[PDB]
Parts: C-alpha cells; structure tokens; sequence
C-alpha cells in the first residue's frame, strides 16, 4: 500500500492508526486549521475559506450538530467528523448560494454556545459542458452544447482540457436526460488507441487523489454533477461522462495535465 | 442519406474449407466515427463477435475461433465494411450481421442490419466452439414463461467482474436492437416497465408488469476485456 | 481619407501617386525585400518566407511570367506587380504543399535566365472550424463541428477568439455544403445587443487593415475558405460565417482582439 | 416536441379602438435560442412586420404604425409568445403569423404558423398604411403569367441599398415558406431550376424552367436597417 494523501481522523492526535491533521506517506494538512476551545451573546459567526478546517472540542452535542443551518440557508460539508467528541468541520469546494449558514449548539457549562459558519463566496465557473437548453441556472459552465440541437442517433463529444502546474478548479456537467456511467463517482475510462475495451472505474482510481469533493444538484429536469479538485495530480490523467436525451446523445471528454 | 442504414451482402453456401467475401453498405451517418463489427447468430441463436475494426481502420481484433481466417476491412470513402472468410468450417454457418457501436455511447450495437445467411456444407447445436478464455455471460432463464401483469426478472451472470452490461431484445424475422445500455440506461422507446441493474458478476433486467409486447429474446452482453461476448439469451413468452 | 496601410506600386520609387515598398500615412514595408539585378546555369532558385518580397527590374518578357511553376507544383502568389517592366513577388502565407515552385523568365543579354522561389514550408493551423467530416484532407482546423451531427432545422455556434498583441495567424472554414455570405471577401456583422439588422459588410472594412490575403480550396463537395492576417488590429474586431447543408445549419463565429 | 410547430390563438372580431391579446405557443426546439416576430398579411396580401422581440427578452421593435398600440413579450419557460393589440384601426384586419429568425440564419423567416385571423369592425385596398421611413421593396411584375418550359425572372427592386434580400412563397391556404436565403442559397427541397441573385438596390429571382408546381406568389424581404420589410409579392401563372 502506497497510502499518500491528507489525513482528518481516518483509518488505515493517534490512537490499524487514526491520523488527525507497505509505504503510508502522512501529507501535512494543506489548509489552514481553526479551534475553537469550550462569543457575542453566547454565539460566534466564522468566515471560512474554500477548504479551511473548523474542528469543535466539545463532548456534549444533545442532537445532530452542524447538519442544519441557523437560517433561510443549508451550509453543507462534505466532511463533518465525529470522533472523542471532537467535531471536524471541512469548508466545501462549491456551494449553491453567498446566502448559506449551518449551526452547532455545544452545552458548555450552563450555557448554550452555537456555531455559525459562513462562505467566503467566491464566482466559480466550472470546466465542463452544459448539454441543457434552459439560460436560467444557479451554475455557469466553460462550456455548452444543448443535446437538443443535435440529429438523433448521433453522437458528439464536448472536450475540457486542464493545464495548470497547481489545480484549483470545479469539472462538472449539466444533463437534461440520462447520466453516464454515474458522474463523477465513477466515470468512463479514455477511448483506446488499439481495438480495446473502456471501463467504467471510479473517479478516485483514476486521478490518485484523497477526499475528492463531489457535489451535485438538480434544476427541473437538469442533473448537475461536479467535482472539486486541489493540487497537482501524479500524471496526465483523462476521462468521459455520457448525456442521452431521448435519441439524441453527447459526451464530455476531459483530459487534466501534470 | 436519410437515418441510419447498414445492408449485408454476400453469403449462401459455400464447402468446407472454402472462401467467401462479405460486404456491408453503411449510409445515414458519418461511418469514419463509428466502430464496425460482424456479429454473428448461430442456428442455437447464440450471438458471437466474428470481427471488429476501429473508426479509422488502423486497428482491429479477432476472437481465437476466427483469428488466422478472417479479415475484417474498411472502406471509409465509400462507406463499405468488408470480412473475408478463408477456411470456412461447419461452426461457421450463421446468419451475419454488420452492427456499430461509438466510443462515445458506452460501445453499445446501437444499429444491426438485417444480416446475411452463410450455409457451410453428422450433427450438432449448442455451445459454439466460444467460452474458451474470455468473460461468458450466464443468462437466467433460458426460456422465462410468465402470466400477464407479473413482475419478471432474468439474470445474467458473468464468469469474472464486468464493469457494466448491455441488454438487447430480438423479434423473430429481425435483428437485435438496443434495450438496455450501460447496465440500467433504458434505450429510446423503451416503456418504462422496464429496468436493469447490477454490478460486478451479477446483473439483472425487470419488467415491472410483462405484456405481450414484451414477448421476446433479451440477450446481455459485455465489454469489460476482449473478446466482447454476449449470453445465451432468456425467451420471454407468455402462452 | 485616413489611407494607412503598407503600399506596393499603388494608386491613391514615386511617380494620385504610386508607392514603392486627407491624411495618407505611408508605413515601411513590414517585410524583407530581395531585389534581382537582370546564378547556376542560368537559372536562379530562391527560399521566401511568409510576406517575404521578390522584385525583378528586367525589361523583356515576352509572355506572362511567375503565373506558372517549372516543375509539378503551381506557387501561388495573391500579388504579381506589373510596372515599368519591374516585376513585383509577394510571399503568400498559405500553400496547399511544400512541393511548390513558380518560373519566370528574363530575355537579358542573349540569354535566358529563369527565377524559380520555392517555400520555407511551415506546418499551419486554421483558426477556424472544420464542418465537414472527412478525416482526409490537407488543412487542420483548430476547431470541429460535423454539421452531419446536427439536427434538422438547427443551428449551432462554432467560436474561434484570437487574443494576441501582434498576430499572424490563419482564419477560415471547411463547409460541406453553402458558404453564407461569399466568406472571407465579404462577411456577416456580429449580433447586436438591441433588436438591430445585422448586415453582409467587407472583411476589409470589419478589421481595417490593407492586402488582407484571401485564400480557398475545394476537396470533393468540401469548400475551404480562409483568409491570412498580420500585426495588430486598432480595435477589437468579431464577424460570422454560416455554412449550411441541406436542413442543418451551423455558424462560425469569430472575435479577434487588439 | 418532435419537429418545429408554431400554432397561433385568440383573433376574432373586435370594434374599432377595442383590445384583444394574442397567443403563439411553440413547439419542437429551443425557443429561447430565437427571434420571434407578429407578422400580418392585409386583405391585399401584403407582408408587414408587426413586432418583433430577442431571444432573452430584453430587446423589443415596433414599427411606426405600431409603436404605442402593441405589445411585444416572450415567456421563454413556457414556450409562448404573446401580442398585446390596444387601439385597433380599420388597419390592423389581417391574418397574424407567428414566425421565427435565428441570428445563425441570417434572420430567416425558416418557420411560419398558419396564422390567427384579426378582422376590426368605407372601403379601402392598397398599400397598407406603411412606405414612410424605411427601406420599401418593389417587386416586378405584379402577375407574371409564364409558358411552361420557359425561363423566367422577377425583380425586386429597393429604395436604397440593402446587403441581402429574402425569397419566399406562398400558395393559397398556406403560410409563407422559405425559399431563397440571403440572396443565392436556396432553401432546403428548392429545386435547382430556381436561382437567386442581386446586389445593391437590384435583387433578382428565376427560373431556368417553369413548371405547374412553381405556381405560387414570390415575396422578397429585406432586413439592412429598422424596419424589417418585405415586396408586395410576384403572382406566378401557368394558365
Ligand atoms: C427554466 O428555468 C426557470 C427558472 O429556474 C429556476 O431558477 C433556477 C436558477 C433554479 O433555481 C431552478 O431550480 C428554478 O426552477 C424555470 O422556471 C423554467 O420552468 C425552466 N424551463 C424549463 C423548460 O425547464
Ligand atoms: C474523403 O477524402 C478522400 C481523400 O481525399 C483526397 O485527398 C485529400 C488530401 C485532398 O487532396 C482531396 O482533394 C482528395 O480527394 C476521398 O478519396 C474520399 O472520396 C472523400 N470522401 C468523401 C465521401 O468525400
């Protein structure tokens, strides 16, 4: 096992080792880490940055914390570790709305202490293909190809290609119809210079890479799948994902660099 | 011009031994952009890939059984694909079919032409001198007899993991056409009484309320490492 | 009139004027110019590069000269100059082949000395959009869009968007079927952002640039128009180009910063 | 759903200076992706732009002897069209087109419902309350009764330049159809005996040989400047 990547309490502070932020290389955590130890009128208000760690020492959580928001607004991580009663909150890649909050209500001594997050919202586009025909969305893609104006039985591809030395970028789609294999969890291997077969494999074999961050969303008949990248990767590395409407079918080839 | 299109010409009978050419008209598409396969349907109705050739023609494969005999030719400028038979055998006598698939919608035979009948010429049927290394596909059961409004399912088990399944259905008097792609993607047209599922050396297709129109072949198949292969087939009938 | 371009013996060495190599600014010809006085048995062979120039001064040729090739190869050059028996060769920036060379001839003395100019080959890109879908053909397009692949009574975008602030690069199409308008000599204005006509207008006029080199090409019911441009442009200039086969409609769009 | 549709409702009778909405609901293509105008044809069977809108709906063109009376908007999410009529004159009794242009084509009118019918209620015919301020197409002749077997040619000539012309025709009982785009591409089905051609001020279409089936009325159209305009219409006969 050549086990090289992040480490937030996972299994193989240590305690067969959990690692708090056969070769097992351990990556110091790539992103800054904020503790709070148990502030205006028993509550505190946080900006995170895309990433950034919020880790909660508290050993008394009465119901579920931080997987509800504080108001009109659902912050949701990917990553809410719960573990000796040490809450871990990691900051997503990609979020819906600027306007998104998610509360923690910690019993310290005979006080009620709540946690509210909020983003650092920054303008994402995302380096994909939006094979949709509606101009009303949440989400803004690099590129588009509505399915709809191509012939039935015939099938066009839409290419992304990735070139930074450091990635920091959201690849993604937008389907009115029927997603192939299931994005970006598991995608399509790249077409075969020789008469051989492509499989579907999952998106994690493929790129090499730890906690890949998937996101998803759905607006009307449109499905739209994402996935959250940070760093270089190993090597060269390219994929597919299919969209079939009715008889009408287009693929996203995407090839990353490094 | 006008949709899509593939007619099979040559074949009828020929003694062992003996050399025959077929050829394949391909019209109502960009032909370049699209693999080419000869999949033949044995007098067991078992279906066999004979030969496959690449979009540009440059690389192509060949099943062990064929391997040595056939070859498999494109003519992109006028859109023609071509196999030449040598050393025909009695394993050989099939009904032809020139089929395609893209990259691009998972390798799935999307299009099958009618086909072509070769006749080779003791006795014999079943098996098909395949299954000799390389993923065979157990379908289950062989023939499915079920009652008007009954939830149905077959089976479809693969001797080693395949990454997805295909499922085609077949009519008697026409050639296979796309059911199920990439494992539980229903084909255009098809009602929504149907569903595939599955992973690994176990996958499935249900009919949620069987009909009379759904009384056919369903066959699956898989391309998870050469040679592709399809199963035996489950006959749905409901008498 | 603001006439600012380069000018080879045109009209408005001087002799309404003509200009060797109302506000009329003459610039200095942007390119080398090999002059021949009229080499191995009497014949001259000459490499010239993109825009490169060629004049011979030789008062007697007794038929058209430079307009055919002394071999299997026919160099086409968009200006042969005619003046005062002194002869004018301008480098184009597009051949079809590297095989390629023209002939001319000079009665000098008793003597017949023939120049023959070959090109400094360089493999070239098309900025542009390939329609058709024959994998065979000599020119490559930076971009593809098999109009076959679209539906009936559809109409689909090909963009090409040069940012560069000195250019020499190729524009052009490849299209199966009918050129909208009689692209590159005369293009289709872009989109307004009002409700406002958009016109069939000259290239020359969108970009403002002089001896904007046009060229074409034909392989089977394939037509290649494209068309060479060199330096920067005053101001950000984008037109369109349709190309259209039976009921399948695609456009190229084209935006060229500067 | 499946091919291009555009159907037009509401129309009927009202009185002078009364109010009445009309209605276009369209079908089998992405809307949004275009232009979409309210075109009527008088009783004389003339051609005139009554409103036009853009594809995000932001952007609105009323001629003159509209401009204040109607109203022009596009539900992009529903797929309809809509023209709101106030102030109705003698005028305004037409059939209404609903009909689409694509910045792609060259604003060609490439699809045209069967129209809804507007009839406002002294005599009148001619012209058509437009001809002031804008580019005015004359078409020559007015009936060109032809021989079969013979080439023929119509004019249309424009008060001042225009880059392109338009052709399209109309027989009786239906809507006008694409004929001739941007001068010289004929549209799709068009046979080769029909030619377009012109520059300028001077716009010409012929036919090399006329036949029963040519018979119909030939509208040139005209988009260099606000307003759109098209011809009076070249009436084409073979008796
Ligand atoms: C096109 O989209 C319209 C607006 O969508 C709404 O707003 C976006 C930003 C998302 O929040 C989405 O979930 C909302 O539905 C719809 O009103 C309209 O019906 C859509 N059109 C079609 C044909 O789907
Ligand atoms: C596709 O192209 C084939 C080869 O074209 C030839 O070579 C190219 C490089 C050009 O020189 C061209 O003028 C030549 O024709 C053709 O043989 C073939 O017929 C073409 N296919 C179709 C359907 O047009």
């Amino acid at each position: 096992c050549t086990i090289h990547s992040y480490f937030i309490y996972d299994k193989i502070e240590y305690e067969t080792i959990t690692i708090s932020p056969v070769h097992v290389r351990v990556l110091k955590y790539p992103h800054n880490i904020l503790f709070t130890n148990l502030f205006v009128s028993n509550v505190l208000e946080v900006e995170l940055n895309d990433g950034e760690l919020f880790v909660l020492a508290c050993e008394l959580i009465n119901k579920k914390c931080f997987q509800e928001g504080k108001e009109k607004a659902l912050y949701k991580s990917n990553k809410i570790i719960y573990h000796k009663n040490l809450t871990i909150f990691k900051a997503p890649f990609y979020v819906t709305s600027k306007d998104v909050n998610t509360e923690c209500t910690c019993k310290f001594k005979n006080n009620n202490y709540k946690i509210v997050l909020k983003p650092k919202y920054e303008k994402k586009v995302i380096h994909g293909c939006n094979f949709s025909s509606n101009v009303s969305s949440k989400h803004t893609f690099t590129d588009s190809l509505d399915i709809s104006l191509v012939d039935d039985s015939a099938h066009i591809s839409c290419n992304v290609h990735l070139s930074e030395p450091k990635y920091n970028h959201l690849v993604g789609l937008n389907c009115p119809g029927d997603i192939i294999p299931d994005c970006f969890f598991q995608v399509y291997q790249p077409e075969s210079e020789e008469l051989e077969p492509s499989n579907i494999v999952y998106l994690d074999s493929q790129i090499n890479i730890g906690d890949i961050e998937y996101y998803e969303d759905a607006e009307g008949d449109d499905k739209i799948k994402l996935f959250g990248i940070v760093g270089s990767i190993p090597k060269t590395t390219s994929f597919t994902c299919i969209c079939k409407k009715d008889k009408k079918s287009a693929y996203m080839t995407v090839t990353i660099d490094s | 011009t006008g949709d899509v299109k593939l007619v099979e010409s040559g074949g009828g009978l020929v003694k062992l031994g003996g050399s025959l050419k077929l050829s394949c008209a391909a019209s109502g598409f960009t032909f370049s952009s699209y693999y080419m396969s000869w999949v033949r349907q044995t007098p067991e109705k078992r279906l066999e890939l004979v030969a496959a050739i690449n979009n540009n023609g440059g690389s192509t494969y060949y099943p062990d059984t064929v391997k040595g005999r056939f070859t498999i030719s494109r003519d992109n400028a006028k859109n023609t694909l071509n196999l030449q038979m040598n050393s025909l055998k009695s394993e050989d006598t099939a009904l032809y079919y020139c089929t395609r698939q893209h990259y691009g919608n998972l390798y799935f035979f999307d299009y099958w032409g009618q086909g072509t009948t070769l006749t080779v010429s003791s006795s014999s049927g079943g098996g098909g001198s395949g299954g000799g290394g390389q993923i065979v596909l157990s379908q289950s059961p062989a023939i499915l007899s079920a009652s008007p409004g009954e939830k149905v399912t077959m089976t479809c088990r693969a001797s080693s993991s395949v990454t997805y399944i295909h499922w085609y259905q077949q009519k008697p008097g026409s050639s296979p056409k796309p059911w199920i792609q990439a494992t539980s993607s229903l084909a255009s047209g098809v009602p929504a009484r149907f569903s595939g599922s599955g992973s690994g050396t176990s996958y499935s297709l249900s009919i949620s309320r069987v009909e009379a129109e759904d009384a056919a072949t369903y066959y699956c198949q898989q391309w998870s490492s050469n040679p592709l292969t399809f199963g035996a087939g489950t006959k749905l009938e409901l008498k």
